[PDB]
RNA sequence: GCUG
DNA sequence: TCAGACTAGAGCCGCTG
DNA sequence: CAGCGGCTCTAGTCTGTCCAGC
């Protein structure tokens, strides 16, 4: 089982939420109780794992917003990590951005920040 | 077949004389490949085989 | 495809038997055995018919390979 | 005591996929077994693999 | 155990498996002189050997 | 959230030779690696997809067939820099315990760093006044076997105003 | 007796019998006669699935002491074994399941390993199908004298039951005795016919033999046993 | 000499209780699953 | 039996021991620049740095380390004072 | 010691 | 009991300087 | 005139001697 590749995140809120909703509703299809006398630990993991990512109002989060907001995003210049905080997050208000945000010093110039407001807000 | 060789005699190489050993005393000699063996034969060809006078020189 | 065409009887013993473990843990038998209770019994009449989901990886001295599937090779 | 000394080293030699026999590190004994490739059970003949007079006639 | 008295068992000699070797038998070699006498489990440490 | 490649050898029993080996060696990886956290690696979850399967052998023993496959998980593991959302499912004197909603109960906060109103005294007061934030801060996972908890967090709470909540 | 030889090279083993052999010219000469005695006790664990359940039930059934009938019963991922001389084994029939062991008796058709003690090549042990005969002996067709060196005065021989499915195929496909007719050395047959099938054989083709209708056909019926019993 | 025994040899793999190459050990049985290697994958 | 009771000892204790800090006063000069050097060794050109730390951190971001009067007169002297060997 |  | 092909020794003489 | 060195020779010694049963 040894791990070849420790790390290699892009997986946004959305494509993980997205994967668990395609897998949840497709294990039941085949859903067995011959291994449940063996393994169950996997359903209760999707199962509440779901409702967090619910949490987020992914709920009519579409996945061409992923490349439309990152559109956007490249110009600002945020890092990969910060643009994926950006993504999860999805910052309701200005003040999360405005202080909550990573990399605030200097790059917030109450320029861009106003400008992420209508982008994420989009 | 070293069990079935039962150590037979009535074997002289064809000569009347010069006795040889065979059966599994024979086999035993080739597979250990010892320097040395018991009864060493060389058979030499003469080419001058015509009469027994110049087989008496050499 | 340098390797000899005929399977060897060495192969043959090793499908067979492996064939015949894996028909007597429960594996799908592709014959249609008709009153046979002996997984060795049926592994020889899957191989007869040619029907056994089995393949030969033939491995050179130097450890280049060539796979060869039980149907190809043939079975004298 | 012969037998178990023979057995015990010509135990290792395999004839392998590409016609040749090898000893287990790797070495060659031969290149190809017995100078044919031939079975010795499989001879009809005296050590040869068939006897052409027989098989027309059958 | 050694025989009849001690309900014993028979032996795989030296002979008998250099009979099984010129079957090339290399899993019934295995079943009669590992499976069916004295098959262990050892743990191995692959630090130290 | 991260990917994370990993090789396992998969051994598929021989009662399952009908199913395709790609949906039956992820039935098998399910089983072996969900709810699970890996040393140094995180919460694995499920399985993301099969990026190479190599091929089928059978041992001289078992019958079965191992594959060894390759493959990509998503596993859990904060960043180092993440806003994580979560709830309260615990109080302690010491420090507030969040929970990820029923994801994992097993994030503990220590509490010295928000404002100078802090104290948790035993009748379950959350903070003394001026859907909860955490910022997850440092990895920390301890390997269990140790004779004949593992993915604990240590949980941040700065200045971050909370307009909408204190 | 040393660990190299005495324990590794060469070491005792079990699900083995021995017993004096005698002869037998009804059976096959890839047939071995094993006596009820041994084959009760020489057990093969047959793997229980759709295609022997019904089978093993009614072993189960007979239990330890009627000969088609099993000592153990053994289930799916547990390692202890029920022996079946005790409880009710109509219920232990009606309760198994696929992927459980059931140590059945030595049946007609095993494949049994048969040997005599000193071996000078490999012909000294080949592989037999079992047939279980009432008498103590072990029995084969005469024709397999040869490859044993074997001459019924009181003699003894060794018999092993190979417990694995690929045991099964590796003896039957590489050790069977129709496989072995030949010698491995000079490609020689070895099974062929021994005195009093020589002798009357030899007497039988002789130029003086005539037979009337009658004799003909009672020399001939003779062959019209086993698996010769539909032919015209 | 710390000499390293291969345990390739057919009279250590006897001692040992592993299978011999020689003979039904010299190949390796491949099933013939319904398989799909390099399936295809999900994007990100 | 008169032995066979448990480990011998834990320790064994040496009625005669060890002198002192032998020679005390003037190893405070060799014992100070013991500290001194190993102060500056360390901190020193001639060192090794855990490029294996960058290597293992695939969390690298900005911000952070991991991204980011000799009072004197010319003169020309060369001498052999040494040797003129090897 | 004898049988194999 | 019967070699048996290893392992040092005792030399030996005669060139090897 | 003397010294290596290999030869050469005693002889010294440890190492085997079928499988299995009772
Ligand atoms: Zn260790």
């Amino acid at each position: 089982m040894e791990v070849k590749d420790a790390n290699s995140a892009l997986l946004s809120n959305y494509e993980v939420f997205q994967l668990l909703t395609d897998l949840k509703e497709q294990r039941k299809e085949s859903g067995k109780n011959k291994h449940s006398s063996g393994q169950q630990n996997l359903n209760t993991i999707t199962y509440e794992t779901l409702k967090y990512i619910s949490k987020t109002p992914c709920r009519h989060q579409s996945p061409e917003i992923v490349r439309e907001f990152l559109t956007a995003l490249k110009s600002h210049k945020l890092t990969k990590a910060e643009k994926l905080q950006l993504l999860n997050h999805r910052p309701v208000t200005a003040v999360e951005i405005q202080l909550m945000v990573e990399e605030s010093e200097e790059r917030l110039t109450e320029e861009q920040i106003e400008a992420l407001l209508h982008t994420v807000t989009s | 077949p070293g069990t079935q060789m039962t150590l037979k005699t009535f074997h002289f190489a064809g000569v009347a004389s010069m006795n040889i050993t065979l059966g599994v005393p024979r086999i035993k000699e080739i597979i250990n490949a010892s320097k040395a063996i018991s009864t060493p034969i060389i058979t030499a060809q003469l080419d001058k085989d015509d009469d027994a006078d110049y087989a008496r020189l050499v | 495809r340098i390797t000899t065409p005929y399977m060897t009887k060495y192969e043959r013993a090793r499908v067979l038997g492996t064939r015949a473990l894996q028909i007597a843990m429960c594996a799908p038998v592709m014959v249609e055995l008709e009153g046979e209770t002996d997984p060795l019994l049926i592994a020889m009449k899957e191989l007869k018919a040619r029907k056994i989901p089995i393949i030969i990886r033939r491995y050179l001295p130097d450890g280049s390979y060539e796979d060869w599937g039980v149907d190809e090779l043939i079975i004298t | 005591y012969m037998q178990r000394r023979l057995v015990k080293s010509l135990e290792d030699l395999c004839s392998q996929y590409d016609l040749t026999v090898r000893s287990s590190t790797g070495d060659i004994i031969q290149f190809i077994y017995g100078g044919d490739g031939l079975d010795p059970a499989a001879m009809e003949g005296k050590d040869e693999p068939l006897e052409f007079k027989r098989v027309l006639d059958n | 155990t050694e025989g009849r008295s001690r309900d014993g068992g028979l032996r795989l000699g030296e002979m008998e498996r250099d009979c099984l070797i010129g079957y090339g038998a290399s899993m019934l070699l295995l079943e009669r002189l590992m499976i069916s006498s004295d098959a262990f489990e050892v743990d191995v440490c692959g630090q130290c050997g | 959230f991260v990917l994370v490649e990993m090789v396992d050898t998969v051994r598929i029993p021989p009662w399952q030779f009908e199913r395709k080996l790609n949906d039956s060696i992820a039935e098998e990886l399910n089983k072996k690696l969900a709810n699970k956290v890996v040393y140094n690696v995180g919460l694995c979850i499920c399985l993301f997809d099969i990026t190479k399967l190599e091929d089928a052998y059978v041992f001289p023993g078992d019958g079965a067939s191992h594959t060894k496959v390759h493959f990509r998980c998503v596993v859990f593991h904060p960043f180092l820099d993440e806003i994580l959302i979560g709830k309260i499912k615990g109080c302690s004197p010491e420090g507030v315990h969040v929970s990820l909603g029923f994801f994992d109960d097993i994030l503990i906060p220590p509490e010295s760093l928000q404002q100078p109103a802090k104290f948790d005294e035993a009748e379950q007061v959350w903070v003394w006044e001026y859907g909860e934030e955490i910022r997850f801060r440092v990895v920390d996972e301890s390997f269990v076997d140790t004779s004949p908890y593992t993915l604990v967090g240590s949980i941040s709470e700065p200045g971050l105003g909370l307009l909408s909540w204190w | 007796q040393g660990r190299f030889r005495g324990n590794l090279s060469g070491k005792r083993v079990d699900f083995s019998g021995r017993t004096v052999i005698s002869p037998d010219p009804n059976l096959r000469i890839d047939e071995v006669a094993v006596p009820v005695h041994v084959a009760k006790i020489l057990t093969f664990p047959e793997k229980v699935n759709k295609a022997n359940i019904n089978f093993l039930r009614k072993l189960v059934q007979n239990g330890p002491e009627v000969h088609p009938g099993a000592n153990f019963i053994q289930q799916r991922h547990t390692q202890m074994k029920r022996f079946l001389k005790y409880g009710n084994r109509e219920k232990m029939a009606q309760e198994l399941k696929y992927g459980d062991i059931v140590e059945r008796h030595l049946i007609d058709g095993d494949v049994v390993l048969f040997n005599r003690q000193p071996s000078l090549h490999k012909l000294s042990i080949m592989a037999h199908l079992a047939r279980v005969k009432p008498h103590r002996t072990f029995r084969f067709n005469e024709c397999v004298c040869t490859p044993y060196n074997a001459d019924f005065d009181g003699d003894e021989m060794n018999l092993h039951l190979p417990q694995t499915e690929e045991a099964k195929a590796e003896a039957l496909v590489l050790m069977g005795t129709k496989a072995n007719l030949v010698t491995p050395r000079n490609g020689e047959p070895l099974i062929a016919a021994i005195q009093d099938f020589l002798t009357g054989a030899y007497l039988l083709t002789l130029k003086d033999t005539f037979f009337d209708r009658a004799k003909a056909c009672q020399i001939i019926a003779s062959i019209l046993v086993g698996k010769d019993e539909k032919i015209k | 000499f710390g000499q390293k025994d291969s345990v390739c040899g057919v009279s250590e793999c006897i001692i040992m209780g592993i299978p011999m190459n020689i003979g039904t050990g010299l190949f390796k049985l491949l099933h013939k699953a319904d398989r799909d290697p390099n399936p295809p994958k999900r994007p990100l | 039996f008169s032995k066979g009771e448990k480990l011998p000892d834990v320790v064994l204790k040496p009625p005669p021991l060890f002198p002192d800090t032998d020679y005390k006063p003037v190893p405070l000069k060799t014992g100070e620049g013991e500290e001194y050097m190993l102060a500056l060794k360390q901190e020193l050109r001639e060192t090794m740095k855990r490029m294996p730390y960058f290597i293992e951190t695939p969390e690298e971001r900005q911000d952070i380390e991991r991204y980011s009067d000799w009072r004197r007169l010319p003169r020309e002297m060369m001498p052999r004072n040494k040797c003129k060997k090897a």
